[PDB]
């Protein structure tokens, strides 16, 4: 009854969840011509300043990622403001999307780092001015964090649209509680809801743009 | 251990003089220098310059500009460009010219030349808290 | 029999306030390195403040292992 | 970085304000004589 | 009269050139004015020396140069790296004071 | 079903080959680890 | 918790493979930015 | 028992004060770092104080594990 | 039981001490950031020291995981 807003969408018996995940890409029209119009300007511009952000950092390998990692932060960072309309489902409070994108991005990391230049990434888990006498116990921190940085992206984004969403859907709630008791509560409880939707309009940005850092940082530490 | 050389361009107070603290109004904030104190080097603000003599007799000049200078070897070089004792200044044309440059702010809405007007106002801003 | 078994959880938990103390000694001492690496000529007056913060921390850390031992035998 | 090297002004600017505040709250007794020993005369061609 | 006597030769080679030096003794209020206009000319410089006349007694004086450090070069020398509490813009507030300095110590001598 | 070729492998097929040929070998452990999952449920 | 319920997971796996690999990156590939003139 | 039982809860919850000898041991090598950059020419002065706080802010945690090594063994 | 069910509250509160080498490895490579935007030309030094406190910190981490596995599977 609460974590109905998370519950996989159905209308007359139709999976109603694959038009709201294809529908992103909706909202990018391209144009082959040289001058378009103010959306396609403003679009084209955001994509030329997010590239040069997340790129910029990258040697020549890692910028062949240069279409994932930016083709990444435009597909969540509009599946989270897509999730801030009313009765939305977000489909990245699911922990079953967000595992799928965080686990290929990141074992298709390490496998790079793995299949080439492994000599190379055996040599992060031992840092450079490292002396000897307790190496045996270095070696656990570098490898089962390696091995849980894949579930760290996946939760750090499904606990931060989730409880951002229970959030508002709670202090709601309490505005509608107070609406028939002293009213001029009700307003100052809804002037929070206000400061927390311009909160969750920019963690629905944030989350968006570490989740595409996090990923790039792993490639940068593999090419 | 102290070496200390405060200088105006045309007057010289101390000269290798071996004093144990002085207080300095630095440009990031101010701050005292006894001996051994850790090298650096640092362009004043207008403020008062306290001299603690070894006999734990203090000195009072109200440096306007200029650049302290601790050194590895404790030795200090204090030059200021404008250092006049307070015995010299006067309560009320600083408060008088503070309101003349307070005044003029408010008429000037350049970037500049309103610049200019900020460093006359602190300037004497930093006037009158020294006198009194 | 479950209120002398509770004592060893009041006891158990009120002496987990020592480590507000043990966290206000290393600020305390970790402010002496960064104020002695500037002016190191003033050691003898940094080491009087020192442990004037060390003993009043440290105060309050015993203040709870002194209720841990309120509880635990004086009743 | 202060508000008058964001303003374009450099040190040298900022001292001539400084000490030009300092010489104009001097007094009388002092003022003639602290004014020569540091007016400027040089001229740029 | 130093401008005067390589206008000539190298005049195309010169930034500025001042006057009034010389007929009232120089005061720090000439050597200030002198510095602005250094900075106050867009030249990148990053290298420089002063030429002046060191006075030694009555009967004879001898030509000196003095060198002028800029900030690339103070700021990244390895023996900077004892100075406390140095950042690359009080270090530029200390090069232009000390322009003035070696500027108003020439004019004296 | 042409430019489906065109349209929609021509251009990615530089990517889909040579590129993300690590990302499917990371695609095939996470169905694996989908399926564990609703294996023991 | 509703996102555990593992019965719909499928239904949120190929429609965003369809969507992160090959239909947002094709939109990408049709934006260019070309080298400026003289 | 009931007692055997609260032993261990109470051996727990005491063994917690060792994260107040976490963060001042962290802090005082947090700051012989930052201390010993400023003025490199007092290493052996400055590293000497950060094995005092080293050892004063671990003698309160030695105290957490101490009262949980008493609920725990001696009675 | 009661000594099973108790036996994981102690060693699921006795890894609280965690929560300080949290802190302490935070503080300890947060501080190396701004010893080495100070004196860069000692990183060879700096590193040695934040390795120092990293494994000093953490060692009073394993200190209290070591009890967590020592009041549940040893005795």
């Amino acid at each position: 009854n609460l974590f109905a807003s998370f519950i996989a969408p159905t209308i007359l018996g139709l999976p109603a969840a694959v038009l709201i995940i294809l529908f992103p890409p909706l909202l990018i029209p391209t144009s082959k011509y040289l001058i378009n119009n103010r959306l396609i300007t403003t679009q084209q511009w955001l994509i030329k300043l997010t590239s040069k952000q997340m790129m910029t950092m990258h040697n020549t390998k890692g910028r062949t990622w240069s279409l994932m990692l930016v083709s990444l932060i435009i597909f969540i960072a509009t599946t989270n403001l897509l999730g801030l309309l009313p009765h939305s489902f977000t489909p990245t409070t699911q922990l079953s999307m967000n595992l799928a994108m965080a686990i290929p991005l990141w074992a298709g990391t390490v496998i790079m780092g793995f299949r080439s230049k492994i000599k190379n990434a055996l040599a992060h888990f031992l840092p450079q001015g490292t002396p000897t006498p307790l190496i045996p116990m270095l070696v656990i921190i570098e490898t089962i964090s390696l091995l849980i940085q894949p579930m760290a992206l996946a939760v750090r984004l499904t606990a931060n649209i989730t409880a951002g969403h229970l959030l508002m859907h709670l202090i709601g709630s309490a505005t509608l509680a107070m609406s028939t008791i002293n009213l001029p509560s009700t307003l100052i409880i809804f002037t929070i809801l206000i400061l927390l939707t311009i909160l969750e309009i920019a963690v629905a940005l944030i989350q968006a743009y570490v989740f595409t850092l996090l990923v790039s940082l792993y490639l940068h530490d593999n090419t | 251990q102290m070496s200390f050389t405060f200088a105006s361009p045309t007057q010289v107070f101390f000269n290798g003089a071996n004093v144990r603290q002085v207080d300095v109004p630095t440009l990031t904030g101010a701050f005292g220098i006894l001996a051994a104190h850790v090298p650096t080097l640092q362009v004043l603000r207008p403020g008062l310059v306290v001299v603690h003599a070894e006999d734990g007799t203090t000195s009072k000049y109200f440096v306007s500009s200029g650049s302290i200078a601790v050194n590895a070897d404790s030795s200090v070089q204090l030059l200021a460009e404008e250092a006049v004792t307070l015995d010299m200044l006067d309560l009320g044309a600083a408060k008088a010219n503070l309101e003349k440059a307070q005044a003029e702010l408010v008429g000037t809405a350049d970037e500049a030349t309103r610049a200019e007007i900020q460093i006359r106002i602190e300037a004497n801003e930093a006037l009158v808290k020294a006198l009194e | 029999d479950i209120d002398t078994a509770a004592k060893f959880i009041g006891a158990g938990a009120a002496t987990v306030g020592v480590a507000g103390s043990g966290a206000g000694i290393g600020t305390v001492f970790g402010s002496l390195i960064i104020g002695y690496a500037r002016n190191p000529s003033l050691k003898q007056q940094l080491f009087s403040y020192a442990i004037l913060g060390f003993a009043l921390s440290e105060a309050m850390g015993l203040f709870c292992l002194m209720v841990a031992f309120l509880i635990l035998f004086a009743m | 970085v202060a508000y008058w090297r964001q303003a374009g002004l450099s040190y040298i600017r900022y001292s001539q304000i400084c000490a030009k505040a300092v010489r104009d709250a001097l007094k009388t007794e002092f003022k003639a004589n602290a004014e020569k020993t540091s007016g400027s005369n040089v001229k740029i061609v | 009269k130093i401008r005067g006597i390589l206008y000539r030769t190298h005049s195309d080679q010169f930034l500025v050139a001042f006057k009034e030096v010389g007929r009232k003794p120089p005061t720090f209020g000439d050597a200030s004015v002198i510095a602005l206009e250094l900075l106050n000319s867009g030249y990148e410089f990053d290298e420089g020396s002063i030429i002046f006349n060191k006075f030694r007694s009555v009967i004879s004086y001898k030509t000196e140069e003095k060198p002028i450090f800029s900030l690339n070069t103070v700021a990244s020398a390895d023996s900077m790296s004892i100075y406390d509490d140095i950042d690359a813009d009080v270090l530029q507030n200390y090069q232009e004071y000390n322009l003035a300095n070696i500027i108003y110590y020439s004019l004296k001598e | 079903l042409q430019s489906i070729i065109k349209n929609i492998w021509i251009p990615m097929k530089p990517y889909y080959t040579k590129v993300y040929q690590e990302i499917w070998i990371g695609m095939g452990l996470m169905g694996f680890i989908v399926y564990k999952i609703r294996a023991a449920d | 918790m509703p996102q555990l319920n593992t019965t719909v997971w499928p239904t949120m796996i190929t429609p965003m493979l369809l969507t992160l690999f090959l239909i947002t990156q094709l939109k990408m590939l049709n934006t260019n930015y070309h080298l400026p003139p003289s």
